[PDB]
């Protein structure tokens, strides 16, 4: 049970959410 | 300043890093430190291409005209896009 | 009469914030009830082997 | 890729998902076809020949000199 | 003193075909360049950006993207065909540069009145360690 | 660059001068939701029929569900690059002048009010359009090739 | 828990498999080690070193994870304290070379291997002779049935009396000695590996060396040598070697990258060292014979 | 070198077979084939198109060890003054297909710097020649668990 | 060019050469493995490197000794 809930979020979901938080973080200009 | 480029006290006034900058850095201005009475100068260092040709062709003991690579500039990086 | 339809139904998802917010959290739920309410006809991990497991060599070890 | 596609779906044991005569195929047809052609070429397209200009045409028999095969179709 | 620069006009630029090697969106954005030329005889040259293209008589002009192109073309023309030329530098909202000579005369030779930035009056084995240069903003060189 | 027969034609102009992304003269939000379509409604096929699921009775829903998230990520790929590339209050960056020299207005979309209104045109056509292929290929689902 | 009923025939099990990619006769392939689904065979040798060193159930792990989870925790704090001011050190404080090599020396290879000790002989080799010794009881049990004495007096010659047989069990009482500290050397004869009576003394003879070498440097107590001046004083005369050690006091003591060098050198040596040792005395019970291990 | 020398010595001891090490260890194609090619049978059948057994995991890797080891070289050998010849040009394509000029690069591609293409080319050469001798050792030894 | 010559080694030894039955049955020489084995990447490991290797490997002390020494010293 747990392991089909938390391969997904560490494979697919973390992934994506810091992929698009660094891009904007690297991208910034102040 | 992109790059910094330095000319020391050896150069013996002979014009050849002037007429090798592909991109107009170099120039040459009098003195009274040699035969020759001129030593070259580098007034215009942020066109810089980094180029190393410009002491390849210093003809002294260890060289004359030194350059040291700094950061890199949208014309430093020779972008033409 | 399609601009008019189109323009107030499609209204919600059009703020970059909100629109960022609920792609994420309300994907990353679906992913998740995606996978966690699955048959296990479909993904075969997801049903289990039943069926008897090959010894090793040297004995089990 | 398919290539490594075929490698990757036959080590997680789906060999019904590779790219093969016996999965998901892909024939080459263009081949195929002007293998044919020249398989059948001594019956119209050239009839002073007595035969194909070679043996690996798709189509005829194969060629046996002491125990060993000198030609027959490449398919 | 006597320096005055060129002052760029609008003039005919020279016959070609275009080619892919012109200017790209670096020019409406950052800057490009001009070096204006005159001839005394419709002839034909290379372009620094690959291809053939034809001078014709007199005042020409001609574009190009970085300052390494309008020198490279500039030492052709100098060399070849004893012919003058200046370059410039072009900015998006208009303001044009003078760039080349600098003081009317080629920096190969000397002009007495130009500075001397850039200068260290010591051999180059003397410079600082850079253990004498550490967590400060200077450098060996400096 | 050069002016080749590809480059520019009648034809061609035509055809590139009046879809969406270029109709510089209506609302983004629209522009975003035809985008939406074409684009939903095309990649709906070889999801359903290639997927790991084609050969179940469930192919018709394994790929809708596979273009359905497919938009989804592109809908963010496209938030990413507008909230990065637009400030909230700098106008447009698109060329203001046409080819014969006439000073057009700039394009809104190139603008982050402009674009946050397109990606919301393209996410909701997005889904859509790959409802509405399940809807032919499931229902009125004669003719076709699957 | 299976894994100890018999060591040489139950595959370690690293952890479980969940990939969605995976066909069907994948699945079966990768169930093994008497599992339910597909797992991963531990080929790190945790499975040994934990039986050697006293573990015995899945709840002496779950603890054995919360507390490093806890420190873990601790360290996350540190790392975030010593950045304010009024808890950041100044640099006299990080350049005191003399009092970090008393601690050091002293405290962390010292006073560890002491401990270390410590636990060998209240739950290590009570576990190997049956006896299941927890933080519930360990109050209770003596390591040795005369035990705290015998040391004070200065017959220490009772804790190496009766030491285990050779015919021993290694989760048994069959055998089983009542030696502590022992010197034996060989192998223990069921597992192939080194006693563990031995591993004992060893850990508590190098923790007196350490003690004592700890007390060299002067730090504020007006005794002990100075670095500074034994690096002076060794100056050959007859000058092969020029002016000797001087002078290197300040240099290592204000290059961080000098410092580094050496950390590694040694580090780099010892690991190699390590590499050797392990493959010929193996020092975990049952680690001989898994050779993929 | 090293690790070569401990596996061999002591798989022929584990096997009570020490003569094989000690008379194939003096001439080289002992070692290639005594060694190498002997020793990876039971490794590159993890998966055939017959089956897959365990080590088809280790199979796998062994080639994804050999891949990377291979990308090593593409960055050692070719420097970099080719590469940035050839993003201009595909930065000059990319500026000038419609559909794709609305699209614009924050920051300017170029290639690697020269220190970086060592680096890189060293970290996939470690990388694939960890692997792959990874996944030989374990799967060899398991293999025959012996 | 080293892959054309390595599908040209493959492809005629397993489908097209070999000896022949007096009966007349074809037996190629590796067997007819080609169309099975060559879409997976580790395929060419198995059945072409390591399989059609071993002549050369265990050529020492024959007359195809030359050959097992310039394999190495190619190396
Ligand atoms: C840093 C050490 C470490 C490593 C390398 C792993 C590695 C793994 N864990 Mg894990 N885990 C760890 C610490 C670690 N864990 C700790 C400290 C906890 C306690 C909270 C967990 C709790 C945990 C659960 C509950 C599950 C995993 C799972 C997994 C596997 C899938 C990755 C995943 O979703 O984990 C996510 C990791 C975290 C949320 C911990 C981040 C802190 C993977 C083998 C999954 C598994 O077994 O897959 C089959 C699974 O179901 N882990
Ligand atoms: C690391 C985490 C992770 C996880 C959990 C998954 C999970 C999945 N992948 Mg996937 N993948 C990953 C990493 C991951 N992948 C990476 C890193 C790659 C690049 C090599 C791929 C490349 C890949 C391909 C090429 C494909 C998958 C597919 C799939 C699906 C399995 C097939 C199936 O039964 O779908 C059943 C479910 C559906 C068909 C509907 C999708 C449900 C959505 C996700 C909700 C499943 C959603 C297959 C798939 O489904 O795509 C259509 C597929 O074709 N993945
Ligand atoms: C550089 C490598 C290379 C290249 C470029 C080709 C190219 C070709 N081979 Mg080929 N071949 C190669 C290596 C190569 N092969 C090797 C190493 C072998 C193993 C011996 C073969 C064995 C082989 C056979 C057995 C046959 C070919 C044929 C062909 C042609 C297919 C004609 C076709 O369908 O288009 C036609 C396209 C159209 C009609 C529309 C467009 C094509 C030109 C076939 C052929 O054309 O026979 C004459 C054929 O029968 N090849
Ligand atoms: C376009 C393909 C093609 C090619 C390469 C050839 C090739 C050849 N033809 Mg040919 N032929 C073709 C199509 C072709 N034919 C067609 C479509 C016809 C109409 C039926 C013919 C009718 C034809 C005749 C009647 C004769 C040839 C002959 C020949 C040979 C001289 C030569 C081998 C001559 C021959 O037999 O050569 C020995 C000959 O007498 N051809
Ligand atoms: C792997 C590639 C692939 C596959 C398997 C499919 C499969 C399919 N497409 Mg599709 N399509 C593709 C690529 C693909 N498409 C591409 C690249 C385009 C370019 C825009 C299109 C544009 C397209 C249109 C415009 C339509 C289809 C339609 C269809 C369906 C009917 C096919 C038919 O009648 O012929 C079928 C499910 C039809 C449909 O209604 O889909 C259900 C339809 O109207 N396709
Ligand atoms: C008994 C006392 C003691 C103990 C157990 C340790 C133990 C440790 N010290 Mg340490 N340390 C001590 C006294 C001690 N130190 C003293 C007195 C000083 C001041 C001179 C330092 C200064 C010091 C520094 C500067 C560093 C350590 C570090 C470390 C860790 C490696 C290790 C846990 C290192 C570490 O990992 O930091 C956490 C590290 O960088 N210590
Ligand atoms: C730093 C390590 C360390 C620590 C904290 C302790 C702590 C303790 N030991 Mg102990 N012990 C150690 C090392 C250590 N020992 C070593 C290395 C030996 C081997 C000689 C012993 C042998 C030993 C005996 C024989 C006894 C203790 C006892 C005790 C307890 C009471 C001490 C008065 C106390 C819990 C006494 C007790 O009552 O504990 C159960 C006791 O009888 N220990
Ligand atoms: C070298 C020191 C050392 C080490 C590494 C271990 C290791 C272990 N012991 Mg142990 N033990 C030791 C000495 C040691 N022992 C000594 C000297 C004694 C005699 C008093 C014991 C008595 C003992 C018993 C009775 C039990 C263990 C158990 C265990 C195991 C579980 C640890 C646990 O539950 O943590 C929990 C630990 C505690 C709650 C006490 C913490 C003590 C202090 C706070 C540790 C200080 C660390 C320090 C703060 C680090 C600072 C870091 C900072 C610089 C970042 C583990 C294998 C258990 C076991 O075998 O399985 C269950 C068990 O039941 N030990
Ligand atoms: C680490 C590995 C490298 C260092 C270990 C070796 C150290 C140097 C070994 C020779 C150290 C060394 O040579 O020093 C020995 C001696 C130098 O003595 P010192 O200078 O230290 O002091 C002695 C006199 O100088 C004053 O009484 O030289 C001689 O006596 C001459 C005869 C040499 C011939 C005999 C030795 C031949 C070898
Ligand atoms: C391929 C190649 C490139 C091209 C590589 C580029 C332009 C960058 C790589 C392209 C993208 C970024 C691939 C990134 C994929 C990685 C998984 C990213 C991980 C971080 C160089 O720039 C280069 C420079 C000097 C010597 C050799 C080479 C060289 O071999
Ligand atoms: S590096 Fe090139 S640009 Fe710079 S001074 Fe030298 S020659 Fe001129
Ligand atoms: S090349 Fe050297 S010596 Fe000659 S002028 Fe330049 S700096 Fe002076």
């Amino acid at each position: 049970n747990l392991p089909s809930i938390f391969v997904p979020l560490v494979g697919l979901v973390f992934p994506a959410i810091a992929m698009t938080s660094l891009f904007l973080y690297v991208q910034k200009k102040k | 300043m992109s790059h910094s480029v330095k000319i020391y006290d050896t150069c013996i006034g002979c014009t050849q890093c002037v007429r090798a900058c592909p991109t107009d850095v170099l120039e040459m201005i009098p003195w009274d430190g040699c035969k020759a009475k001129q030593i070259a100068s580098a007034p215009r260092t942020e066109d810089c291409v980094g180029c190393k040709r410009c002491e390849s062709a210093c003809p002294t003991d260890f060289l004359s005209v030194r350059v040291y690579l700094g950061p890199e500039t949208t014309r430093s990086m020779a972008l033409s896009y | 009469l399609q601009s008019k339809f189109f323009n107030t139904f499609a209204a919600p998802f059009t703020k970059r914030g909100l629109l960022l917010k609920f792609l994420l959290i309300g994907g990353g739920s679906l992913v998740a009830y995606v996978s966690a309410s699955a048959s296990p006809d479909l993904l075969p991990i997801k049903k289990g082997p039943q069926l008897p497991p090959t010894p090793g060599p040297r004995g089990k070890i | 890729g398919l290539y490594i596609h075929n490698d990757t779906m036959s080590a997680l044991g789906r060999p019904q998902d590779m790219f093969s005569d016996t999965a998901i195929q892909l024939q080459p047809i263009f081949a195929q076809w002007v293998q044919n052609i020249h398989a059948t070429a001594p019956g119209v397209t050239a009839p002073g020949a007595t035969t194909s200009t070679s043996l690996t045409w798709g189509g005829g028999e194969l060629v046996a000199v002491g125990g060993k095969v000198a030609l027959l179709p490449i398919p | 003193g006597f320096v005055p620069p060129q002052l760029d006009p609008s003039t005919p630029s020279p016959i070609f075909g275009g080619s892919t090697g012109g200017l790209l969106r670096k020019a409406q954005v950052e800057e490009f360049y001009v070096i204006t030329w005159t001839s005394p005889k419709e002839q034909v040259f290379e372009m620094p950006t690959g291809g053939a293209a034809i001078m014709r008589e007199g005042p020409n002009l001609l574009k190009l993207a970085r300052k390494e192109q309008c020198l490279a073309l500039g030492n052709r023309l100098r060399s070849k065909y004893k012919i003058a030329y200046q370059f410039y530098r072009v900015f998006p909202n208009g303001e044009v540069q003078y760039l080349h000579p600098k003081d009317g005369v080629y920096p190969e030779k000397v002009n007495a009145g130009r500075q001397g930035v850039g200068q260290n009056f010591r051999s180059i084995g003397k410079n600082v360690s850079p253990i004498e240069v550490k967590f400060t903003g200077k450098n060996s060189f400096d | 660059s050069l002016e080749t027969p590809v480059t520019s034609s009648p034809l061609v102009a035509w055809y590139l001068s009046n879809l969406p992304a270029y109709r510089t003269a209506v609302s983004p939000l629209l522009r975003g939701i035809e985008v939406g379509l074409a684009h939903g409604y095309l990649l709906v096929g070889p999801f359903a029929l290639t997927g790991p699921l084609r050969n179940t009775p469930v192919h018709g829903q394994a790929g809708t569900l596979g273009a359905i998230g497919l938009v989804s990520i592109l809908s963010v790929c496209l938030t990413m690059y507008g909230v990065a590339s637009f400030n909230e209050g700098e106008p447009s960056t698109a060329p203001v002048l046409t080819l014969t020299g006439r000073k057009k207005e700039a394009d809104k979309l190139q603008t982050a009010e402009g674009w946050s209104q397109f990606t919301g045109g393209f996410f909701f056509g997005g889904v859509s359009g790959a409802v509405w292929a399940y809807f032919l290929l499931y229902v009125l689902d004669l003719p076709y090739f699957f | 828990e299976s894994w100890i009923q018999d060591p040489l025939h139950v595959r370690p099990i690293a952890h479980a498999i969940w990939d969605p990619h995976f066909g069907q006769p994948a699945v079966e392939a990768f169930t093994r080690g008497g599992a339910a689904g597909p797992v991963n065979i531990a080929y790190s040798g945790v499975y040994q070193w934990w039986y050697t060193i006293g573990l015995r159930t899945n709840e002496d792990l779950y603890t054995g994870a919360l507390f490093l989870l806890f420190l873990s925790t601790l360290s996350l704090i540190a790392s975030w304290l010593h950045l304010q001011p009024k808890w950041k050190p100044s640099l006299s404080w990080f350049k005191n070379a003399e009092s970090r090599l008393n601690h050091h020396l002293s405290g962390l290879f010292g006073v560890s291997s002491l401990a270390w000790t410590g636990h060998l002989v209240h739950v290590a080799i009570p576990a190997s002779r049956g006896e299941y010794v927890r933080w519930n009881n360990f109050l209770d049990v003596l390591p040795y049935p005369q035990g705290l004495g015998p040391l004070l007096t200065g017959q220490w010659n009772l804790y190496a009396q009766n030491p285990d047989s050779s015919n021993h069990l290694f989760g048994t009482a069959q055998g089983a000695g009542t030696a502590i500290l022992t010197l034996l050397g060989g192998f223990h004869p069921q597992t192939q590996s080194l006693w563990l009576t031995d591993m004992a003394h060893h850990h508590l003879a190098i923790a007196f060396i350490f003690l004592i070498a700890g007390h060299m440097y002067r730090t504020n107590f007006g005794i002990g040598h100075s670095i500074k001046d034994l690096l002076e004083a060794h100056t050959p005369p007859g000058g092969r070697l020029g002016r000797g050690h001087k002078g290197l006091y300040d240099t290592i003591n204000n290059s961080i990258h000098f410092q580094l060098g050496l950390a590694l050198a040694s580090l780099g040596v010892i690991t190699s060292l390590v590499a050797q040792h392990m493959y010929s005395l193996p020092p975990y019970a049952f680690i001989a014979q898994d050779f993929t291990t | 070198w090293v690790t070569f020398y401990w596996h061999w010595k002591h798989i022929t001891l584990w096997q009570g077979n020490v003569s094989q090490f000690n008379e194939s260890s003096t001439y080289l194609m002992g070692w290639l084939r005594d060694y190498l090619w002997l020793n990876s049978s039971q490794l590159i059948n993890g998966y055939n198109p017959f089956g897959m057994n365990s080590l088809s995991v280790w199979a796998w890797m062994f080639l994804f060890g050999h891949l990377v080891w291979a990308t090593g070289f593409m960055f050692l050998i070719s420097w970099r003054g080719y590469w940035q010849e050839l993003i201009e040009t595909l930065a000059w394509a990319h500026e000038r297909t419609p559909l794709a000029n609305l699209i614009r690069w924050r920051d300017k591609p170029v290639a690697l710097s020269i220190v970086q293409a060592r680096l890189v080319g060293l970290a996939h050469f470690s990388v694939g020649y960890i692997f792959t001798y990874a996944a030989f050792l374990i799967a060899s030894t398991s293999g025959k668990f012996g | 060019i080293s892959v054309v010559i390595f599908h040209f080694s493959w492809k005629m030894q397993s489908d097209v050469w070999g000896t022949i039955s007096d009966q007349g049955v074809v037996t190629h020489i590796t067997g007819g493995n080609f169309a099975q084995s060559s879409i997976t990447i580790n395929g060419w490991l198995r059945d072409f490197l390591w399989a059609q290797a071993s002549q050369v490997i265990q050529s020492y002390g024959s007359s195809l000794s030359a050959y097992g020494l310039f394999f190495l010293g190619a190396h």
